[PDB]
């Protein structure tokens, strides 16, 4: 096959930057490349082909050229409503490849979370599983972890459309048992935007 | 934008050329305009020279050939071509006479192909294989064998791929029961210095009862993709090796080629319609 | 052979 | 005007089999290069299969050979993908676009199998070896925040309705693969009634869940 790796995995940036997006294939190629530009959910679009043939409705600003196995997709004007994840795809020989997508991010002031803890209710440990739930609210960049103390199923929610907010619910499932010999839980959070990690707690 | 660059091993000689297919309109050839690109030391006393084969195989019955001096001296295109090489690029100007076989050939060498030959000599090398090609600019038959069979198309132009729906009416008044009919397409592809070609067939059995009518509609669809197997078969023109059509429709000295849907009820009272299969202008 | 130069 | 109609997307268990369809308008499955890609669930494009018909060509990814088999019906303007041995990883949106062979400027080109350019909308293709269930629900009580934490469903989606700052975390897949998820939001301790509404149409189950 033939590995078209890309470059960043992720970006940040606002309205109106310059972004440049690096698609180099391993193997050598012939001006055949294209780059996706899927929504989250909807279908991918096509927008660049012979390595920098502008797709027929792509919006001018969007533009690609070609510098040996290095593709490059540019966007002179990052709108509000180009973010997306963009696959670069070598449609030169078989098995086709895509890139790995470079999501493009939204960027505001590096914020907090507002963390939040929960214990497993009543009704839960009726049931037998009781699922901690250490919420990080309004957590910018996508960059936090948490740490558990005494498995963890992080569910990172999407950007809000409020504020450009990330919500991360790590939630820790147990069985009844195990959950019953220990007594303190506790997660920590450790944020770029945060100067020390934020721990949260209960007892049993 | 672009074009096609071919030199010699020693490349002491090179043609660039803006396409390598070229469209008959049928009152006016793409003329085949090129750009000599040499160096006056390999050349020397000696004269360029270009030709424009019009060759037929199968035997090289070459059906037409004419000559241009690259050099010495005897359009815009060839005018930025000039530009990027200076005063030893030299412009060659070919005019394709309409009354050849446009270009085609037979999927196995033979068949029939122009040519551009650039070489350097004193008195009458690049080969660059070009084409020349023709764009796609109701038929209805009724038999009494009484057995009555009535057949019709929606259009006479069927682009390559595209399905062909045939009309079948059949008024069986006699007493003999149809065992099956056959909607069939002939290629008739005639080396003319003509062979039934059986390429798409969709055999039903449709039986249609003494003093009874049968109408319905069949779709057939000629693809290259069974007729892979068919020596003698009459492709598009094939440069250096890649894949392409069956054989155009031919708009009437080479190699000619019509087309026809057959229907045949198997009782043999048959009928045909000659359509259309040529590509769209883009 | 047949390369292919832009323009 | 081009459309694909993509279609053929319902449960399947491993091992079982499916089969796609692409209707094809505007042009015709003979001079085009038909693809089938599908995108995993929150991860990246991966052709899958193409074919050609007036050539019979065929071509699948490394990891969808043998499983998969393409091929189609030009009586209706039709492509079809039959996947078989569907497995856990194969599950997707599946989606159907197509290469025009034109643009060599007089016929086909066989040799460029360009870019996907009239993508479809996409069918969602599952694996799981798991039967409908209901929504075990429960109250996240401690600005307070709380919510109820929807857990053990299958499959999506839900609908969690508060009798403004509800954040419902994207339906994860578990070990045993039931669909988690938690609704959360704050409000101020000071008026610590909420009503939480689950609903799962998958199962018809409706749950009221109260947090004070």
């Amino acid at each position: 096959d033939i590995q078209m790796t890309q470059s960043p995995s992720s970006l940040s940036a606002s309205v109106g930057d310059r972004v440049t997006i690096t698609c180099r294939a391993s193997q050598s190629v012939s001006s055949a490349v294209a780059w996706y530009q899927q929504k989250p959910g909807k279908a991918p679009k096509l927008l660049i082909y012979s390595a920098s043939s502008l797709y027929s409705g792509v919006p001018s600003r969007f533009s690609g050229s070609r510098s040996g196995t290095d593709f490059t997709l540019t966007i002179s004007s990052l709108q509000p409503e180009d973010f997306a994840t963009y696959y670069c795809q070598q449609s030169y020989y078989y098995p086709i490849t895509f890139g790995q997508g470079t999501k493009v991010e939204i960027k505001r002031t590096v914020a907090a979370p507002s963390v939040f803890i929960f214990p497993p209710s009543d009704s839960q440990l009726k049931s037998g599983t009781a699922s901690v739930v250490c919420l990080l609210n309004n957590f910018y960049p996508r960059e936090a972890k948490v740490q558990w103390k005494v498995n963890s199923q992080e569910s990172v929610t999407e950007q809000d459309s409020k504020d450009s907010t990330y919500s991360l619910s790590s939630t820790l499932t147990l069985s009844k048992a195990d959950y019953e010999k220990h007594k303190v839980y506790a997660c920590e959070v450790t944020h770029q935007g945060l100067s020390s990690p934020v721990t949260k707690s209960f007892n049993r | 934008t672009r074009v096609f660059k071919k030199s010699s091993p020693n490349c002491k000689l090179t043609v660039y050329l803006g396409k390598r297919d070229f469209v008959d309109h049928l009152d006016k050839v793409d003329p085949v305009d090129g750009v000599v690109l040499v160096d006056p030391d390999y050349l020397k006393d000696r004269k360029v020279f270009v030709t424009l084969t019009c060759a037929f195989r199968y035997f090289r019955k070459d059906l037409f050939i004419a000559n241009y001096q690259a050099f010495p001296p005897t359009t815009r295109l060839q005018e930025r071509l000039l530009r990027k090489l200076g005063q030893h690029a030299h412009p060659f100007f070919f005019t394709i006479p309409q009354n050849l076989p446009c270009s085609v050939t037979l999927q196995p060498a033979c068949g029939v192909d122009f040519e551009i030959r650039a070489f350097c000599a004193k008195s009458l090398s690049v080969r660059l294989v070009i084409r020349k090609v023709q764009f796609a600019p109701q038929p209805s038959a009724e038999t009494t064998r009484s057995l009555h069979l009535e057949a019709s198309l929606d259009k006479e132009l069927y682009y390559h791929g595209e399905p062909l729906n045939v009309n079948v009416h059949v008024t069986n008044n006699s007493t003999k029961t149809v065992k099956k009919i056959k909607v069939s397409v002939r290629q008739y592809a005639d080396i003319c210095l003509q062979y039934k070609c059986p390429v798409a067939q969709v055999e039903q059995d449709d039986q249609v009862s003494p003093s009874s009518t049968f109408c319905k509609v069949y779709t057939i669809t000629p693809l290259l993709s069974n007729n892979r197997e068919k020596r003698g078969l009459a492709l598009d023109g094939k440069l250096k090796h890649e894949d392409t059509n069956l054989a155009s429709s031919t708009i009437v000295l080479g190699i000619l080629v019509s087309y026809r849907v057959k229907v045949k009820l198997v009782v043999d009272v048959s009928v045909e319609l000659p359509f259309v299969l040529m590509h769209p202008k883009p | 052979k047949t390369g292919l130069t832009k323009l | 005007e081009v459309q694909l109609v993509e279609s053929g997307g319902g449960l399947v268990q491993p091992g079982g089999s499916l089969r796609l369809s692409c209707a094809a308008s505007g042009f015709n499955v003979s001079s085009s290069y038909i693809h089938w890609v599908r995108q995993a669930p929150g991860k990246g494009l991966e052709w899958v299969a193409s074919i050609s018909s007036y050539y019979g060509y065929t071509y699948y990814a490394d990891s969808v050979k043998g499983r998969f088999t393409i091929s189609a019906d030009t009586s209706k303007n039709t492509a079809y993908l039959q996947m078989n041995s569907l497995r856990a990883e194969d599950t997707a949106v599946y989606y159907c676009a197509r290469k025009s062979m034109y643009h060599r400027g007089w016929g086909w080109l066989s040799w460029v199998y360009g870019a996907m350019d009239y993508w479809g909308q996409g069918t969602l293709v599952t694996v799981s070896s798991a039967s409908t269930k209901g929504p075990s629900v429960f109250p996240l009580a401690p600005t307070a925040a709380l919510g109820c934490l929807v857990k053990d469903y299958f499959p999506e989606p839900v609908t969690v309705s508060w009798n403004s700052g509800v954040h419902t975390f994207p339906a994860v897949l578990q070990s045993s693969g039931l669909y988690s998820l938690s609704s959360v939001v704050t409000v101020p301790s000071s008026s610590l009634t909420y009503i939480c509404n689950v609903n799962h149409k998958p199962s018809n189950t409706k749950v009221d869940k109260k947090v004070e």
